[PDB]
RNA sequence: GAGUACACCGGAAUGAUUUGGGCGUGCCCCC
RNA sequence: UUAAAGUUGCUGCAGUUAAAAAGCUCGUAGUUGGAUCUUGGGAGCGGCCGUCCCCUGCUCGGCGCCGGCCCGAAGCGUUUACUUUGAAAAAA
């Protein structure tokens, strides 16, 4: 039984980007998808994506032009505080150059940057570079 | 798959997307309503109601024509029945698989069929009684089957 | 293969796929209209029934119950209604 | 009369003149047999994308399924009094604030924003029904709604897309278009 | 790479897969840079002028080369749009 | 009006005259 | 006795053949659980966006005006984790 709609779409995501696809339909649809998307458009990994709608439950289709090497989740989602941010980070993320982590926060679903320059934490998602 | 059998299966209704009365149905939804009530005065069970219903009157379903769904509708009424259809079912079957247990003792599959659908009957219940729709007394026994038709 | 449109599929992609697979679930099923030489009022019908009919005006029986669509009885015309 | 306002605010001209014209016709033409309870709302004005203006006019919930059946030929009438005007009728509905923990019955999910948006968008159309919506999500965040409407009944409105557009974003702030498939029908 | 002033560091600029958007590395020998010559539209003559292509070794293994190129050909406007 | 694809009419059209029917709205009969 | 031990693996180990998946199923605790309820505009600091106020109401008074209005308050607000903050937090 599907137990996190969010680890099944990376990993669709993330097996499609890998064999060289150019776009992809994930079958479940949420709100947090759709934030943790717009993070990589704003961010500028992924392109156009198109949320189609029905009666039961929305399907995305997302431009995938050449630029994640992977994108992932973490489970369960840990609550994480801002001095313990750099601890994840030296250790989840292949450099500090590039890379970014998501988390939830009640000011918004942000990646760790934001977070940081907003001085707040949440509950970790995921990671994408 | 299936709850018990270790088998996978996908094959269920697929509703349509348009959620709109066709035009061609002239029924309102007072006679729906009213084919309803007699259906149900006749002795059946919205499980068939809604087969009869898109099969001879040609409505797709209730949930269009009105807004309340069939066991809504007898809900309304007030002559719904006292014990919901498909927990009525299993404790027909349980009892069917029993008798004819009580005969033939060498039966195994007979016997392990009987303890998988009483597993079904607690599970269904146990729901029931969380739902609020049944007694917190009210429980399953295997001798109580006269009572239960 | 790598450069499709998921987004705007062919009809007959679309119709070679199972229906609960499709871009949006849509049935593949219809009603009908069927009538017959002998009474002269129609009925509205599903194409699977899996239940028997008898017209109204006790004609004679119409469709008949099997596993997919329904037998319609010999000599009777019907036509896919739609909107 | 006819309009009916919630507080004691006295109506603009246009709707007033609104009012009395739909009197006049329906006193006119065989309407008032199924038309004298059936009252409006309110009546707005506002300026659509090109050189036109378009007619909105607001509609009580439970007395909508009655007028269902009119404005087939309601809008030809109205059109055949304002040649370069369009009218719309669309229901007016109430919405509720989102019960923040700081701010009592339940809200229902008729009330909710969602439902009203929607709604609102399938009684905009109403000879051409619904057949998809797809949301494209621009490159810089913002929305742009696409609407697939019924392919029959499509020669007499097939030209109002620009005053439904303009229309829904007025009344929501969202860029909405308008396309027609051929797939099904 | 950047600095301090704004010089860059690396010493060379790989390429990059106009398919996949994928670099190709040093020893990859199953790249390919194809190169496609246009034709004028007044009579149809070559002029002196190219377009360059290059498709790294891992689509050509999986066998989808020639999709790719065709792709790319009907993009820049040799490929017929009705093909 | 119950049988058919038919016979009476009324709204309605330009003082007077009026256009084949069926209800499955698009195809089924009549010429 | 600690690191080397990713040979105790929470980060972070293995189970076809090297050590290792109960003969199979049901099942009370324990653990984990699908989608969907909130949104935008107004004015502006400025070169799309750096930055700003709005979206809990209902007996006593002072930034005050000319019986009309806000202002503060002796008195409330669905509950939890999470997150930021302040106090209280012996010395070495």
């Amino acid at each position: 039984v599907r137990m996190n709609v969010l680890a099944d779409a990376l990993k669709s995501i993330n097996n499609a980007e890998k064999r060289g696809k150019r776009q992809v339909l994930i079958r479940p649809c949420s709100k947090v998808i759709v934030r943790f998307l717009t993070v990589m458009m704003k961010h500028g990994y992924i392109g156009e994506f198109e949320i189609i709608d029905d009666h039961r439950a929305g399907k995305i289709v997302v431009n995938l032009t050449g630029r994640l090497n992977k994108c992932g989740v973490i489970s369960p989602r840990f609550d994480v505080q801002l001095k313990d941010l750099e601890k994840w980070q030296n250790n989840l993320l292949p450099s500090r150059q590039f890379g970014f982590i998501v988390l939830t926060t009640s000011a918004g679903i942000m990646d760790h940057e934001e977070a940081r320059r907003k001085h707040t934490g949440g509950k970790i998602l995921g990671f994408f570079f | 798959g299936r709850m018990h059998a270790p088998g996978k299966g996908l094959s269920q209704s697929a509703l349509p997307y348009r959620r709109s009365v066709p035009t061609w149905l002239k029924l309102t939804s007072d006679d729906v309503k009213e084919q309803i009530y007699k259906l149900a005065k006749k002795g059946l069970t919205p499980s068939q109601i809604g087969v009869i219903l898109r099969d001879s009157h040609g409505v797709a379903q209730v949930r269009f024509v009105t807004g309340n769904k069939i066991l809504r509708i007898l809900k309304s009424k007030g002559l719904a029945p006292d014990l919901p259809e498909d927990l009525y079912h299993l404790i027909k079957k349980a009892v069917a698989v029993r008798k004819h247990l009580e005969r033939n003792r060498k039966d195994k599959d007979a016997k392990f069929r009987l303890i998988l659908i009483e597993s079904r009957i607690h599970r269904l219940a146990r729901y029931y009684k969380t739902k609020r729709v049944l007694p917190p007394n009210w429980k399953y026994e295997s001798s109580t089957a006269s009572a239960l038709v | 293969p790598l450069a499709k449109d998921l987004l705007h599929p062919s009809p007959e992609e679309e119709k070679r796929k199972h229906k609960k697979k499709r871009l949006v679930q849509s049935p593949n099923s219809y009603f009908m209209d069927v009538k017959c030489p002998g009474c002269y009022k129609i009925t509205t019908v599903f194409s699977h029934a899996q239940t028997v009919v008898l017209c109204v005006g006790c004609s004679t029986v119409l469709c008949q119950p099997t596993g997919g669509k329904a037998r319609l009885t010999e000599g009777c015309s019907f036509r896919r209604k739609q909107h | 009369a006819k309009i009916v306002k919630p507080n004691g605010e006295k109506p603009d001209e246009f709707e007033s003149g609104i009012s009395q014209a739909l009197l006049e016709l329906e006193m006119n033409s065989d309407l008032k047999a199924q038309l004298r309870e059936l009252n409006i709302t309110a009546a707005k004005e506002i300026e659509v994308g090109g050189g036109r203006k378009a007619i909105i006019i607001f509609v009580p919930v439970p007395q909508l399924k009655s007028f269902q059946k009119i404005q087939v030929r309601l809008v030809r009438e109205l059109e055949k009094k304002f040649s370069g005007k369009h009218v719309v009728f669309i229901a007016q509905r109430r919405i509720l604030p989102k019960p923040t923990r700081k701010s009592k019955q339940k809200r229902p999910r008729s009330r909710t924003l969602t439902a009203v948006h929607d709604a609102i968008l399938e009684d905009l159309v109403f000879p051409s029904e619904i057949v998809g919506k797809r949301i494209r999500v621009k490159l810089d965040g913002s929305r742009l709604i696409k609407v697939h409407l019924d392919k029959a009944q499509q020669n007499n409105v097939e030209h109002k897309v620009e005053t439904f557009s303009g229309v829904y974003k007025k009344l929501t702030g969202k860029d909405v278009n308008f396309e027609f498939p051929e797939f099904q029908l | 790479m950047q600095n301090d002033a704004g010089e860059f560091v690396d010493l060379y600029v790989p390429r990059k897969c106009s398919a996949s958007n994928r670099i190709i590395g040093a020893k990859d020998h199953a790249s390919i840079q194809m190169n496609v010559a246009e034709v004028d539209k007044v009579t149809g003559r070559f002029n002196g002028q190219f377009k360059t292509y290059a498709i790294c070794g891992a689509i050509r293994r999986m066998g989808e080369s020639d999709d790719s190129i065709l792709r790319l050909a009907k993009a820049d406007g040799i490929v017929s749009k009705n093909f």
